[PDB]
């Protein structure tokens, strides 16, 4: 119960441990924009021209980590010691147009209540294991502090091929969707 | 070029463990009457808070008690200044020149590839596209001319 | 209060080495910045280091610095290839977005021959009759002279107890030999009593200068003294004219 | 870049006037302006900041105010003291903008100096002598009013000295002077002040 015309995520950090997993993403009506790749210290543009006037600082991302990192240590012995309640995913599965046998389309997952953020979303043709023109997002936010999260697959959608979404997380032990409708 | 801003992240001194950190800015008309929340997050507890509209670090359970003085003792003015040295300058100086002036028009009736989200169940696509399902066919959408149908 | 830098004045045998320590006095103010000033006065920003074992390289117009943040509470700059001075303020802060608070900074003065360092000399100027007479007022002078490099403070003292009223001294020290870009200096500073305060024998007034100069240890072959830091002074009593 | 740029390199006004120092920084996400205080060679003391939300802000005899959309900001001492003098910086930094939230860029320096209200000026120009060699000499001209400035010796063996306030503190009085020495045969005294300009009444003693 918080509205008004639009809403802007220009924070958005999580970090948990153990294995110390962090990221930084601003979004724009459940939208993300970028996300800070921790690693090679840069900002990842959602759409590639969406940053071409546009800038963003880096180092802001790392920072807000690292005040994360710091504010785990200090939150960990401050709940006793509390571990996550872990919670089973939620996958969905659609695509980009309607569907049109010999011209390129686009497959999406959705996966819904993931926390704590770690996941594999993968895909299956035929049960085949597809790894190319698979794209992943950042893991989205959900008013209630779960995550959500979206990978996408590009094919020829020929009839004869089935389509299968593989989500391997801990709550739950795999669960593939299928299609549908 | 323009410059993406952020609020930032407040420290405190002193089996699988989750930190959070949100940086809510909400918005009516823009411009006109804006909000500010930073929530600072345990696992899915919100133990820690800062709206726009108290102008101060509340907390809001148990465990935002040895926090919320420390955050106004040291973040305070910074953080009330957030309001309009990083929502608002975000608003203007870039949501609008991108995230809002551009628009994309659509494509038992079923719609794709269009933003922004309003038309006349809804999927959120997280691609900047969207799409619905309601149950001549006339789809009204602000993008447009002559609101496509067949 | 908040931070102790360390030293506070040191020479460069040119380029050459030297470095400094900058200690946190208290840890609400945990970021911990460095700056210099050059020679025209003008602040640039150098290093920002936050958490210990954090260390990096600048190379600037001219100097060359490695700073690294040691412990929770210790700064490091090394200096070198260093080609015209400048001064180093350690600065310390609460947070970003809050003020940086200074420290007391370290003067760097290059230095291109031992053989041109030189203490003051000193004298005290004892108050014309005149002034007294006409005024009802009594000023004394001191006199800091022939000193290189310009690395003084001076101190007036009634009585071994350091004074403060009635003073001023001159912001810069004067070049004895404007031309040549080695002059050595001057300085000059006043301390105004009451005519009835000097018209009192019992008084001793002196004023010092602590001439911050080279090190005990530094490499020196000359019949003058050995230029080295030090006090002089000079002092004069009261009178009934 | 940010670069923050002081208009105006010196300041002179004397006891309440109010002294106004201008900037001007470019990077229009700048939003936390300190200015900052230097005296006589020690170290710069912060003295009061603004944010960008608010466009001024006063506190005590100071106030500082900004146009962010000027990309302007001004501080302004306000009923002065010769205390006040010194060289001030103005300062920016975005405290939104991660690659330099930490660091400050600044100005080039303000020198103000504000100057004494003498209204009891006795200007006069006394002579005195050294104790461990009685012969040596040195001029110094005292007690005029602070609208007189000494001249630069151009003679490169006279030495004279800058004008330079003094505060006695026991007593509410405060006395300019600048002083002359040189030791070569002629010099002498109620020459020494020449260059300088100084006031038809000037008072002078014979040695
Ligand atoms: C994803 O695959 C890797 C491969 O080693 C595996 O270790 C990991 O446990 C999988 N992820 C999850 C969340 O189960």
């Amino acid at each position: 119960d918080i509205e008004a015309d639009h809403v802007g995520f220009y924070g958005t950090t999580v970090y948990q441990s153990p294995g110390d997993i962090g990221q930084y993403t601003h979004e724009f009506d459940g939208d993300e924009l970028f996300y800070v790749d921790l690693d090679k210290k840069k900002t990842v543009w959602r759409l590639p021209e969406f940053g071409q006037l546009i800038l963003f600082e880096p180092q802001g991302g790392l920072q807000c980590i690292a005040a994360e990192k710091h504010n785990l240590g200090i939150l960990t012995k401050r709940s006793n010691f509390t571990p996550a309640t872990n919670e089973a995913p939620q996958a969905t599965v659609f695509p980009k147009s309607p569907v049109l046998l010999g011209q390129p389309n686009t497959l999406i997952c959705f996966v819904d209540n993931i926390f704590p953020p770690v996941i594999n979303i993968t895909w299956l043709r035929n049960s085949k294991s597809v790894t190319d023109g698979v794209y992943e997002t950042s893991f989205l936010v959900n008013r209630d502090h779960s995550f959500h999260k979206l990978s996408y697959l590009t094919f020829i959608p020929s009839d004869d091929d089935i389509y299968d979404c593989k989500v391997e997380h801990w709550g739950l032990e795999p669960v593939l969707k299928h299609w549908e409708p | 070029l323009v410059e993406r801003l952020y609020l930032v992240c407040g420290e405190e001194g002193a089996r699988h463990f989750v930190h959070q950190f949100k940086g809510e800015c909400y918005f009516t008309n823009g411009t006109q009457r804006i909000r500010l929340v930073t929530r600072y997050i345990y696992n899915r507890e919100e133990y820690l808070r800062f709206d726009s509209d108290v102008g101060e670090y509340r907390a809001v359970t148990e465990l935002g008690r040895h926090s919320a003085e420390y955050y106004n003792k040291q973040y305070l003015e910074r953080t009330r200044a957030e309001l309009d040295t990083a929502c608002r300058h975000n608003y203007e100086e870039t949501e609008v020149p991108t995230s809002l002036r551009r628009l994309e028009q659509p494509n038992v009736c079923s719609v794709t590839d269009f933003y922004p989200a309003k038309i006349k169940q809804l999927i959120r696509n997280g691609d900047w596209t969207f799409q619905v399902l309601v149950m001549t066919c006339h789809v009204e959408h602000p993008s447009l001319k002559s609101p496509i149908t067949v | 209060t908040l931070l102790e830098q360390n030293p506070r004045w040191r020479l460069v045998p040119r380029g050459q080495a030297v470095n400094l320590r900058c200690i946190l006095k208290n840890s609400q103010y945990p970021w911990m910045s460095w700056y210099q000033q050059d020679l025209q006065k003008q602040l640039q920003w150098l290093f920002t280091l936050r958490s210990p074992g954090d260390a990096e390289v600048k190379s600037l117009p001219g100097a060359d610095y490695l700073a690294t943040r040691v412990t929770d509470t210790e700064l490091r700059l090394q200096v070198a290839n260093m080609s015209q001075g400048r001064t180093l303020y350690c600065t310390c802060s609460a947070g970003l977005g809050y003020e940086q608070y200074f420290g007391p900074g370290t003067r760097l003065t290059v230095l291109e021959d031992l053989k041109n360092v030189f203490p003051p000399e000193v004298a005290v100027f004892e108050p014309s009759e005149a002034e007294i007479s006409h005024t009802q007022k009594a000023t004394l002078v001191c006199l800091a002279t022939g000193f290189y490099p310009d690395h003084v403070e001076l101190s007036w003292w009634v009585n071994g107890k350091e004074v403060h009223s009635g003073v001023c001294t001159d912001p810069q020290p004067l070049k004895e030999q404007p031309a040549l870009n080695d002059s050595r200096y001057c300085l000059s500073s006043r301390l105004r009593v009451s005519a009835t305060f000097w018209q009192n024998p019992r008084n001793h007034f002196r004023c010092q200068v602590q001439f911050y100069g080279l090190s005990e240890n530094d490499e020196w072959t000359q019949d003058r003294a050995k230029p080295v830091t030090q006090i002089v002074s000079a002092e004069a009593w009261g009178r009934a004219d | 870049m940010e670069k923050v740029e002081q208009h105006e390199s010196t300041l002179s006004v004397r006891e309440g006037d109010s002294a106004v120092i201008n900037c001007t920084y470019t990077d229009t996400a700048s939003s936390y302006f300190p200015w900052y205080k230097q005296e006589a060679g020690k170290g710069l003391h912060f003295v009061i900041d603004i944010r960008s939300n608010v466009d001024r802000k006063q506190s005590q005899r100071l106030i500082v105010l900004l146009d962010k959309k000027a990309k302007r900001f001004s501080l302004h001492i306000t009923a002065t003291q010769p205390e006040d003098s010194a060289i001030y910086f103005c300062a920016a930094s975005p405290s939104n903008s991660g690659g330099s939230n930490y660091k400050l860029t600044f100005g080039k320096g303000t020198l103000l100096t504000v100057t004494p209200n003498i209204q009891n000026p006795d200007p006069a120009v006394y002579q005195l002598r050294d104790s461990k060699s009685s012969d040596k000499s040195v001029c110094l001209f005292t007690d005029f009013d602070s609208q007189t400035n000494v001249s630069q010796s151009k003679d490169s063996d006279v030495y004279i000295t800058d004008k330079c306030v003094l505060d006695m503190r026991s007593m509410d009085f405060k006395s300019n002077s600048a002083v002359a020495w040189s030791n070569k045969s002629d010099f002498a005294c109620a020459n020494a002040f020449n260059n300088s300009i100084i006031p038809e009444d000037t008072f002078f003693p014979s040695p």
